[PDB]
């Protein structure tokens, strides 16, 4: 009886618990792997993206003095070499090991997956407000890891980054 | 040269160090006689 | 229940607020299957040996014995030019300091055998460990120093490495890595 | 010359791995009883 | 001058834990079959 597909059936293990469930896990990947797991990668991947859709727009409109400028895709090699990308990747890989920490804790049950207790300016006020804005979260990553992937591909192809292809839509 | 020199070091004084230590550990106890 | 250094996580069992510096931090869980004794043993230790090392990169550079080799501004190439015998002689006196320091009491098992509660070497010439509030305090800032030396000492060798530039000297005329 | 020791670094192992032995025997030395024995061998082990 | 007791495991227990960590982290257990 799955909300989102009123043909399917709810997979067997999304029901509700986790926020953001419309019933959608048509090729049945929830059965087959821990859904704690899962939402861990969901948001992951989408708090990268949700980051990387915001840089691709500000890299293009301005970029750092002492870097050369090139448009965001490139800079993926200018970086390699530069060696600004083994920081990137040392420190984001620094915060992983705690991230493995975290999750084998997932997996003990002891962690909400996702949950990294970061509210600094402490924005969720009450137990709704977190539901308000955990959903808001999970919807805005599933957005955000289409759109990035947008953008990349579009410049593969265009050869225009985003906000100057909306300016001349310059059609294949 | 000196890399196979220094692995030489290392090993023969690994095993006199070994023979030299094993001796010191009250080797006359080892026998069975001992009570 | 939960660190309070890392809040997602579960508070390491076996560290309670009694041994000091403790917010929680052993996500590897190191303190389940070794003695905190040793542990902290060897906090302090590399700590005390890197408090000495740090302030040594320092004041090698700016002041140097008059004795000749002793002139090497950079550290680490500093230990090349020295005589080896006297690097030698430097190693066992730290060496009979050791044996002497734990009683000849060396390792894992026997070093805590008698009392000996971890880095209590007996250096207190001038009693400060008195008081005990005092002594909680203080023994937060050793280990405070010693995990900021630790950092430090690691990063002045490797940048010394890459820049053949003692600490002090390589921030002045800082240069990018790519000029070296 | 004095041990064939024409490289400083000959005697990190020289030195290292005699100590590091050590260090393995005095957990030996300090769990033997140590007090004097008049004997012409200690059994005590 | 705290001195915990630590009824616990061995030195060559934690040894083996520490080379676990390299050889048999908890990274892939997360995703199991069901
Ligand atoms: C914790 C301290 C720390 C240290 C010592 C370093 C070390 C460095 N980083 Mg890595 N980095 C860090 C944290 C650190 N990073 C953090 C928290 C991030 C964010 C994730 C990064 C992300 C990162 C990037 C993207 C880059 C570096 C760069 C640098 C290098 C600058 C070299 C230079 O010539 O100075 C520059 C001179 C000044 C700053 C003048 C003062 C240096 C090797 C750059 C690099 O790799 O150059 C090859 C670089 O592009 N850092
Ligand atoms: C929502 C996602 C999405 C996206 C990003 C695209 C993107 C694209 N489609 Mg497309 N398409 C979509 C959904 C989508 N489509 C759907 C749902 C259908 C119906 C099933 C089609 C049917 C369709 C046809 C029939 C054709 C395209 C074509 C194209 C390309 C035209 C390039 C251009 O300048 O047009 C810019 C578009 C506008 C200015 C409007 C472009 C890459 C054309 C192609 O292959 O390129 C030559 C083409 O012939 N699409
Ligand atoms: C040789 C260094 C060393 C040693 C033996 C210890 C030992 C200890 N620390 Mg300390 N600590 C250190 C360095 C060290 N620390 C540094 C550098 C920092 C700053 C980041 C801290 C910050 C710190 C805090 C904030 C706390 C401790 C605590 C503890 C105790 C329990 C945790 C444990 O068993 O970790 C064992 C640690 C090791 C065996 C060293 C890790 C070796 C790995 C394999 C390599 C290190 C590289 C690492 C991955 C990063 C590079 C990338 C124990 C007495 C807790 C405490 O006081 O409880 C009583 C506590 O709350 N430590
Ligand atoms: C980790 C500690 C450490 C290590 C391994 C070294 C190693 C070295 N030092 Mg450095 N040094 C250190 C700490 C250290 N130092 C400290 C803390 C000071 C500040 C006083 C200095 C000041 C210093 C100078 C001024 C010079 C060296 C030099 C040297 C080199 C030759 C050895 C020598 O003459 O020492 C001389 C060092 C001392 C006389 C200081 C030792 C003081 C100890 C470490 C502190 C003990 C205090 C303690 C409370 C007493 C406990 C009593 C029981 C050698 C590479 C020489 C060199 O080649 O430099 C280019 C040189 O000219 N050192
Ligand atoms: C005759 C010389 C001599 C002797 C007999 C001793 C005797 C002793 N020392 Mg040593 N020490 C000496 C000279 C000496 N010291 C000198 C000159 C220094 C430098 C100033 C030190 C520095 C030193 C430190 C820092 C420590 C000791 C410790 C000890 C005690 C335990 C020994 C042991 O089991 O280690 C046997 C040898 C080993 C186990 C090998 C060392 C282990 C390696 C180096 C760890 C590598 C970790 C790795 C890099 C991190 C992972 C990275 C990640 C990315 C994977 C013992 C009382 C330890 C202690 O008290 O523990 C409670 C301790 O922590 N000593
Ligand atoms: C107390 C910490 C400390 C500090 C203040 C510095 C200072 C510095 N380091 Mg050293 N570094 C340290 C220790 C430290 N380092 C450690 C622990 C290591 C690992 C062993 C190194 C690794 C390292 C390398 C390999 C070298 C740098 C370099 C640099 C410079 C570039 C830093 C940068 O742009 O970071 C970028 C970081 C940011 C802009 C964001 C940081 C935000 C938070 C606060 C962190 C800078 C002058 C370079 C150098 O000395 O000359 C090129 C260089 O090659 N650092
Ligand atoms: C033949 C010896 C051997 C054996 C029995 C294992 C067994 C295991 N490894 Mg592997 N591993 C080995 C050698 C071995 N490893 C070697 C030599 C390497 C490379 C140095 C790795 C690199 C490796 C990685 C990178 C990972 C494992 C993981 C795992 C665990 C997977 C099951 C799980 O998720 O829980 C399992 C216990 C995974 C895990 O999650 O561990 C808990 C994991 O992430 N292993
Ligand atoms: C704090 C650790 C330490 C202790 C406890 C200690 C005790 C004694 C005693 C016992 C009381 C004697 C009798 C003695 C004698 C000499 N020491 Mg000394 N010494 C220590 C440290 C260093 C360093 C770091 C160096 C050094 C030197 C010499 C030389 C010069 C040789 C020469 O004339 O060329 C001679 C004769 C230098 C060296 O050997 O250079 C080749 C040199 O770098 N020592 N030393
Ligand atoms: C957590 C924490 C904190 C925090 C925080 C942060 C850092 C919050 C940051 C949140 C962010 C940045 C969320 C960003 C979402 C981006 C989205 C949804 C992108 C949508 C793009 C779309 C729909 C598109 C598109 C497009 C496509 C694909 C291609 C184009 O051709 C067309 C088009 C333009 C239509 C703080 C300290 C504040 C407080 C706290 O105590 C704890
Ligand atoms: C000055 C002198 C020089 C020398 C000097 C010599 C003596 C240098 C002495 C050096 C040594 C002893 C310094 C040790 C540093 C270790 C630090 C950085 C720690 C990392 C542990 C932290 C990050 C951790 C964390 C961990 C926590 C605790 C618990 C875990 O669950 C989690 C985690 C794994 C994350 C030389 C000889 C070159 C010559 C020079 O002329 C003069
Ligand atoms: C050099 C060479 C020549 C000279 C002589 C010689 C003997 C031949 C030799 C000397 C050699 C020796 C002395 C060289 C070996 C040297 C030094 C002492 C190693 C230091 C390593 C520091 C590491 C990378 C730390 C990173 C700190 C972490 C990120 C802090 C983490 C933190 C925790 C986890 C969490 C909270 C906050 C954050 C900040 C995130």
């Amino acid at each position: 009886f799955s909300a989102a597909v009123p043909f399917l059936k709810r997979p067997t293990n999304l029901d509700g618990q986790y926020i953001g469930d419309v019933g959608f896990d048509p090729l049945g990947f929830s059965d087959v792997f821990d859904l704690r797991v899962l939402r861990e990668a969901e948001l992951k991947h989408g708090r990268f993206a949700m980051l990387a859709t915001l840089g691709f727009i500000v890299q293009e409109l301005y970029t750092f003095p002492f870097f050369p400028k090139m448009a965001p895709v490139d800079a993926h090699d200018y970086f390699v070499k530069q060696g600004g990308g083994s920081q990137i990747i040392f420190w984001i890989s620094f915060v992983e090991l705690f991230g493995v920490v975290a999750l084998f804790e997932t997996l003990q049950g002891k962690r909400e997956p996702g949950d990294f207790a970061f509210d600094p300016l402490g924005l969720a006020k009450d137990e709704a407000t977190l539901e308000r804005y955990r959903l808001a979260e999970v919807k805005h990553a599933r957005l955000a890891m289409i759109a990035i992937g947008g953008f990349i591909h579009q410049y593969w192809v265009t050869k225009q980054t985003v906000l100057e292809q909306l300016g001349n839509f310059k059609s294949l | 040269m000196f890399t196979l020199k220094i692995v030489v070091y290392t090993t023969v004084t690994l095993f006199v160090s070994l023979f030299t230590f094993g001796f010191l550990s009250n080797d006359a106890s080892r026998n069975p006689n001992r009570k | 229940d939960r660190s309070y250094s890392m809040p997602f996580l579960e508070r390491p069992p076996a560290l309670d607020g009694s041994l000091a510096g403790d917010v929680g931090f052993d996500p590897l869980g190191f303190s389940n299957y070794f003695d905190l004794k040793w542990l902290r043993e060897a906090e302090l230790k590399h700590g005390r040996v890197c408090m000495l090392g740090c302030t040594g990169f320092i004041t090698q550079e700016k002041i140097q014995l008059p004795l000749p080799g002793f002139d090497n501004k950079v550290a680490t190439e500093a230990f090349f030019s020295v005589p080896a015998g006297g690097l030698w002689q430097i190693f066992f006196t730290l060496g009979a300091i050791e044996i002497l320091s734990n009683g000849g009491k060396l390792a894992p098992g026997d070093m805590f055998a008698d009392g000996r509660a971890p880095g209590d070497l007996g250096f207190d010439p001038l009693n400060l460990s008195g008081d005990d509030a005092a002594l909680r305090r203080f023994i937060l800032a050793e280990l405070k120093h010693c995990r900021l030396a630790m950092i430090g000492l690691g990063g002045m060798l490797h940048q010394m490495l890459i820049t053949k530039q003692g600490p002090l000297d390589q921030l002045a005329n800082f240069q990018p890595i790519q000029y070296y | 010359e004095a041990l064939g020791v024409d490289d400083g670094r000959l005697l990190v192992p020289l030195v290292l791995i005699p100590v590091f032995v050590a260090l393995l025997y005095g957990n030996f030395a300090s769990t033997q009883d140590n007090e004097d024995f008049f004997d012409t061998y200690d059994q005590r082990r | 001058k705290a001195a915990p007791e630590y009824n616990g495991p061995s030195f060559r227990e934690g040894l083996e834990y520490v080379f676990s960590f390299v050889w048999k982290p908890p990274i892939l257990i997360a995703w199991k079959p069901r």
